[PDB]
């Protein structure tokens, strides 16, 4: 009834802090990681030169 | 261009009928067979 509940409620702001910074952790590693990737695909240059080489020119 | 030529050039169009359907169409059978690969 007393002495328990007492230092219970002396946990609580550091353990409140404690989480608050362990959540802005995990939000900050979501942005952390995130990269944007630019894909390259085949030039066109290539596919017109082979279509003259089919051509026989 | 000393000596006399046999012949004088005409342009090589002998296959007189080439739709640009057909044309298109060949291109994008090559252009698809390169992505591919």
């Amino acid at each position: 009834d007393i002495m328990v509940p007492s230092f219970v409620y002396n946990k609580l702001p550091v353990i409140h802090f404690l989480q608050e910074k362990r959540a802005e952790q995990k939000l900050r590693r979501v942005l952390d990681e995130t990269y944007t990737e630019w894909t390259e695909e085949l030039d066109q240059a290539h596919v017109t030169d082979a279509i003259t080489r089919s051509l026989n020119i | 261009i000393s000596g006399v030529s046999p012949l004088l050039y005409f342009p090589p169009t002998t296959t007189s009928t080439t739709n640009r359907e057909d044309q298109i169409n060949k291109n994008t059978n090559i252009a698809i067979q390169m992505i591919k690969r």
